């Protein structure tokens, strides 16, 4: 019973199952059991499937509950190819890659969206974000492909070095601050506003406080538009001329007040 | 100025071939070592 | 209780069944019999029950089952004395030079605890390696460790050999561990020791490759054995109690080679680069013994210094690393510098003393400072010196001088320097002195200048031998003197 | 009591007790050893009929089998309280300074105690200025949390640690310990002893504010394994009481590398590298007891040797997930003579928040972080072609990167005795106001070569008006 609510639906963080699995081959290796690749006990594969096979969206006729599993996992110099992360990358369902050099270059949340995946992919998504973020990931699977280019060449023409600028701008647009979650709706007017070029004009140091600037004039100047994304983000269609309006209009509005 | 760049790049280039080389040379003896310790360890 | 036998030999390891009352570090007899005319000790380690584990000190081919082994009472020790000083000896302390038995009145058990912390004071007592880049830039004190670290045939047993030369008058009872170097190699360091006659103060400990892994292994704790024994009671040394020794291990990757063999034929787990996890144990509380005590512990001193050798320059190993965390400073010979002609090569660059820097002549440092400095701005302007006439005169002159103080640090081997005479040389060199010497000949004018100064004035050496230990060393007298010493050698060159 | 030793394998002892008085797990037992003196082990296991594993701690290279151990009935021992302060001891308790031991009437405290528990975890911190450029500026030194720094073999670690010690421990504020678990007891003690008492805080020695705990290298696999809990338990006892205590454990990596000789000599499976299947939990039960509770707050500094110079090892990986702020000492960067040798890249802090440290701080690090992050973005492509390729911005920031590298360099007062730099002691304020100077652009036309060596950015530009 949550929020007079009867929730069904359970989120589950293992913190670190790199700690679990040497925990599991410390309890092993006392009780003598044989060893297998670097020390760790035979069936640690089997250890963590058991562990995360748990973890399903059972159908209505069983409750139609389920169990979202987020197992965290510790690289040791960003060994990908070790055995307990290639056997959890294995088991689930898709992988989240943060890096160092993406973190330090300022890019917050850190993820390396080239490498990362989820199986699962627009059936995970709102109709809305997935209506929206097709073009973001093409854009952005294009300009690290570019940014080949982008890194020597500067005889390039108008159309690389906007593509590349584009890129920048949804790059700069991910870089989120910690603990300032954003729902479903502003993440979709955001990536909205951005896709549809009303973003180019704006210089990418100011693109993180463009957004929050925007965020601000929605909360405050147009809690209706938000209301109507977050009401048919379910919608087959979601870019109906109805959304179509009144978020063009706002995203107008504030280019003309500010800046 | 293009020659003298390139034969500089190329020394370079094969230079850290060199270094890589024996970096790599490094990992291959310790890829056999950990493999040598895990089935002696095994088999006791 | 004192006798037992063999049930098994195997690899480099008998198991003694039923020898009780045995210490956990006894040196087992195994007595003679028929066709063994000596005896082979052994060292009882694994004392499980009903069966005494134990490390043949040779080869293991000589016993066999059922042999008695005898208990003699006594944790491994070593002969230890003024007796040793002159002998080269097995690392049980037996000698092989063939002159004749080791005399000594006591032993003292090899494998110690180190004396400990409140037993220690920093150094200050120089050690004059003979070596002018070693002495000027990587000071050494008595009780210091100083690590020779270096890439195969690079001069490390040479810069060793050097510093136990210099150590004619200065006290010292100088330690040569020779460990898993071929015997031919022990042979020819034996002859260059005594033709210089530098043997009669040095205690050479020698095992050799073609012996067992268990030797190898206590030879340098048998030396550490000697020289605490010279750093505690000390030896009359030239009609005078020394109580300041100095120790060479040569090389311990060879000595970490040997433990890992033993290890493994005792079937302990592996670590990393299949070394035995104490390892680094065997290092520390190998080197940890070289101390330089207090006075109200005596006041003696033991200076170490271990030889590395690495493979393709590889500093970053495992044995090199754990050597360098032990010790105190390093000296990087680089292989580069060496075939390039700088014998004595060292990587001042990143070479060091940590401890030691204050433990030097007052002289030496107050010369060689603005050496070191003139040297990093040299090494600085490496990146430069591929352009021409593209540099200032002031880089230029910087260029020119460095590579004139490289060639000066350029010393031939066997050829060691009195303090007197490297300070000299320093001095002549770091006040613009030698400009107009043009480099290839910088090497023979040093020659020259030193045969003046032994022929000529020795007045001025030895001024300069007894003003070394003034904190202003460059006193007027000294100065115009030595000023005047250099115009003379000018003008009649 | 009254047993018997069965077995002496290396360090440990088993010995046999009789069926109805075998010693707990964590019991000291003793062996005679004659001469008055005695050697104590700590059970380790128990096999069977009266049957148990003791690590001996000390030399136990002179004892035969058969010999008696008496059983004590409690675990080790050792004094806590001021009669511990200006006072050096064993793992055992056992003072080893001219000093005569320690009165009965002081209490002796278990050094196997459980660490503090969820409710009393204090979460609290605080930025503690040290005067080090790299640490302050970066890898914020956090007050009342733990950090260490990570270092190879020929980096400084205890340069650093003992310029830290020089800076900080004057104005202490509280007492503080002192823990060498492995370490040179040339430079890791017995110059740390002269240091410690010439610093002179109003005609009271930084010394006599301090319980030294060594257990040198040259001790046995025992006394290192031990000898931390030996410090804690000293320093426990002052924070329990509210006394603001500096702690300083000297290379924890080497009370794992004991933990590991003891558990290959014990028999146990080997795990990783030789390594003893028991290293996560030996590490959560000493790391766990240094933390900062409601009682009292401990300001931990610890020290971490990587084996050869691998970060992958297990006992620094171990290490880190234990640590506040973390330090990572590069060889690479040692050798190119900055003697910090501090990774900025691989440095990091908790601390390291505007809310914490303050929003100028914080943004001035983020742009020291990601200039070098393109520095070592772009290391190839320089080191294959050079400088000349690279965009006009892109080599702005490769020659800032540069002279951020030399700049965060910074002499050490107790680097004196191989290095004529006198010592500078920069504030925060100073660091992170110089840092925004030169990444504002100020100091562009300064070559590189200026800023090694050098205190605030007033200095640099002092020197380069000195060379005109
Ligand atoms: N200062 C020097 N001047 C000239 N030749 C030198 C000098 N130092 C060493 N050599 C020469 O270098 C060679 C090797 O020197 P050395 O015997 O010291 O070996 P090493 O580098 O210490 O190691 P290893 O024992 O593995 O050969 C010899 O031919 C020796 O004569
Ligand atoms: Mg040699």
């Amino acid at each position: 019973m949550l929020n007079g609510q009867l929730v069904k639906d359970a989120l589950i963080v293992y913190d670190d199952l790199s700690k679990h699995a040497v925990a599991y081959r410390q309890v092993s290796l006392l009780l003598r059991r044989p060893p297998g690749r670097e020390a760790y006990p035979g069936d640690v594969f089997y250890l963590h499937s058991r562990l995360l096979e748990r973890a399903a969206r059972l159908n209505e006729e069983y409750g139609g509950g389920s169990l979202t599993a987020l197992p965290v996992i510790e690289t040791q110099a960003n060994d990908v190819s070790a055995y307990i992360p290639t056997n959890v990358i294995s088991i689930t369902d898709g992988q989240i890659y943060l890096e160092s050099d993406l973190f330090n270059a300022g890019q917050r949340p850190a993820l390396n969206v080239g490498i990362s995946v989820s199986r699962v992919g627009g059936a995970a998504q709102t109709r809305a974000m997935r209506a929206v973020a097709g073009k973001l990931k093409g854009e952005l699977a294009q300009f690290r492909d570019l940014a080949a280019f982008a890194q020597f060449a500067s005889d390039l023409d108008a159309t690389t070095k906007a593509q590349i600028e584009r890129g920048q701008r949804l790059q700069e647009l991910l870089k989120q601050p910690q603990y300032q979650p954003l729902p479903v709706e502003d993440q979709v007017a955001v990536l909205y506003a951005a896709t549809n070029n009303y973003l180019d004009d704006v210089p990418v140091p100011l693109i993180t406080k463009w957004r929050d600037d925007f965020l601000a004039f929605l909360r405050t100047a147009h809690p209706e538009v938000r209301k109507l994304i977050y009401d048919n983000r379910l919608d087959r269609k979601f870019p109906t001329p109805e959304v179509k309006e009144a978020l063009e209009a706002a995203i107008k509005e504030f280019k003309a007040t500010s800046n | 100025a293009r020659m003298v760049a390139m034969r500089n790049a190329t020394n370079n280039a094969k230079d850290l071939v060199r270094d890589l080389t024996l970096s790599f040379n490094k990992a291959r003896q310790a890829a056999i070592t950990k493999e040598v310790s895990e089935i002696a360890s095994g088999a006791a | 209780v004192n006798v037992g036998t063999v049930i098994a030999v195997g690899d480099g390891v008998a198991r003694l069944s039923g020898l009780d009352q045995v210490v956990a570090s006894e040196i087992v007899e195994f007595p003679p019999k028929a066709g063994r005319n000596e005896s082979i000790y052994g060292i009882a380690l694994n004392l499980e029950q009903d069966s005494v584990a134990a490390i043949i000190l040779g080869d293991d081919e000589t016993i066999e089952e059922g042999d008695m082994v005898t208990s003699t009472g006594r944790v491994i020790s070593v002969p230890v004395g003024q007796g040793l000083l002159g002998r080269v000896v097995n690392p049980l302390g037996q000698p092989i030079d063939g002159k004749g038995p080791i005399v000594y009145e006591k032993t003292r058990p090899i494998e110690r605890i180190a004396p400990g912390v409140i037993t220690r004071k920093s150094v200050d007592t120089p050690v004059q390696t003979g070596i002018i880049a070693i002495d000027a830039l990587i000071p050494i004190g008595r009780g210091q460790r100083e690590l020779i670290i270096g890439d195969r045939q690079t001069g490390k047993t040479a810069v060793a050999i050097d510093t136990i030369l210099n150590q004619k008058g200065q006290g010292m009872v100088c330690i040569y561990v020779a460990i898993g170097q071929r015997r031919a190699q022990v042979a020819q360091v034996v002859g260059t020791l005594e033709r210089f006659g530098a043997m009669e103060y040095t205690i050479v400990v020698s095992a050799t490759a073609s012996e067992s892994a268990a030797l190898q292994y206590i030879a340098p704790y048998a030396g550490c054995a000697m020289g605490e024994e010279i750093m505690e009671n000390g030896v009359m040394l030239n009609g005078q109690l020394v109580k300041d020794a100095l120790i060479v291990y040569d090389d311990l990757s060879k000595h970490a080679v040997a433990y890992r063999q033993v290890s493994l034929l005792l079937r302990r787990p592996p670590g990393r680069e299949a070394y035995p996890g104490d390892v680094f144990y065997l290092h520390s509380r190998l080197l940890e013994r070289a101390a330089r005590l207090n006075e109200e512990y005596g006041g003696g001193s033991l200076t170490a210094l271990p030889v590395i050798e690495t493979q393709a320059n590889d500093v970053s190993a495992y044995i090199p690393t754990n050597v360098i965390s032990i010790t105190d400073g390093q000296i990087y010979l680089e292989s580069d510098l060496f075939n390039a002609g700088q014998r004595p090569a060292l990587n001042v660059g990143i070479s060091v003393s940590r401890v030691g820097g204050a433990a030097q002549t007052r002289a030496m440092r107050a010369v060689a400072g603005k050496l070191k400095g003139e040297l990093a701005q040299f090494r600085d302007l490496a990146a430069f010196a591929q352009f021409a006439s593209d540099l200032d005169a002031t880089t230029k002159a910087q260029i020119e001088r460095g590579q004139r103080l490289q060639e000066l640090l350029k010393q031939p081997q066997y050829q060691p320097l009195p303090v007197e005479d490297q300070v000299a040389v320093l001095y002549a060199a770091t006040n613009n002195y030698l400009d107009d010497v043009p480099v290839p000949l910088i090497t023979k004018w040093r020659d020259d200048f030193l045969a003046f100064l032994r022929t000529a004035h020795p007045e001025v050496r030895k001024l300069i031998y007894d003003n070394r230990l003034d904190r202003k060393f460059p006193t007027p007298e000294v100065k115009e003197a030595l000023e005047a010493a250099i115009k003379e050698f000018k003008a009649t060159s | 009591a009254k047993g018997v030793i069965q077995e002496i394998i290396g360090v440990v002892i088993r010995a046999k007790f009789p069926e109805d008085e075998v010693p707990e797990i964590y019991n000291a037992i003793e062996i005679p050893l004659g001469n008055g003196d005695r050697l104590v082990c700590e059970v380790q296991q128990q096999l069977g009929n009266g049957v148990v594993k003791a690590v001996a701690m000390g030399s136990t290279d002179g004892l035969r089998r058969g010999l008696e151990v008496i059983d004590t009935g409690r675990p080790i021992a050792v004094p806590v309280g001021p009669a511990t302060l200006g006072r050096v001891f064993n793992v055992l308790g056992d003072p080893i300074d001219g000093m005569g031991p320690i009165g009965p009437e002081v209490e002796r405290r278990p050094i196997h105690r459980d660490p503090p528990s969820f409710e009393e975890q204090n979460t609290q911190a605080q930025i503690f200025e040290t005067g080090i450029k790299v640490i302050d500026l970066i890898a914020p030194f956090t007050r009342g949390g733990k950090t260490a720094i990570f270092g190879g073999a020929g980096v400084g670690k205890t340069v650093v640690i003992q310029e830290l010690i020089a800076n900080i421990a004057k104005e202490q504020s509280g007492f503080s310990v002192f823990a060498g678990v492995g370490e040179r007891s040339r430079e890791g003690n017995d110059l740390i002893h002269e240091m410690k008492e010439a610093r002179i805080d109003e005609n009271t020695t930084v010394f006599d504010k301090t319980v030294m705990v060594f257990g040198q290298m040259n001790e046995p696999p025992g006394a290192r394994l031990r000898v931390g809990l030996t410090a804690l338990t000293m320093a426990e006892y002052f924070r329990d009481e509210g006394r603001d205590i500096l702690l300083f454990i000297d290379n924890i990596f080497r009370f794992v590398q004991a933990g590991s000789e003891v558990s290959s000599l014990l028999g146990r499976m080997p795990s990783q590298v030789g390594y003893q299947p028991t290293l996560g939990t030996e590490m959560g039960e000493l790391q766990e007891r240094i933390t900062s509770t409601k009682r009292g707050s401990i300001t931990s500094m610890q020290a971490v040797y990587v084996p050869a110079d691998d970060y992958t090892d297990p006992a620094p990986a171990t290490v880190f997930s234990h640590l506040d702020a973390t330090i990572s000492l590069e060889r690479s960067i040692a050798e190119r003579a900055i003697f910090p040798a501090v990774d900025p890249l691989a440095s990091t802090s908790r601390i390291l928040d505007p809310n914490i440290v303050g929003e100028e701080h914080y943004r001035v690090a983020q742009e020291v972080k990601r200039v070098l992050q393109r520095y070592k973005d772009l290391k190839d492509i320089i080191a294959i072609l050079g400088m000349e390729e690279l965009s006009d911005e892109d080599k702005l920031t490769v020659q800032r990167a540069r002279k951020i590298e030399l700049f965060f360099s910074q002499p050490f007062t107790v680097a004196q005795q191989f290095t004529g730099r006198p010592g500078k002691y920069v504030p925060v304020k100073k660091t992170v106001e110089s840092f925004a100077r030169l990444l504002n652009g100020e100091g562009d036309h300064i070559p590189e070569s200026f800023f090694y060596m050098q205190g605030d950015f007033d200095d640099v530009l002092a020197a380069y008006e000195a060379s005109q």
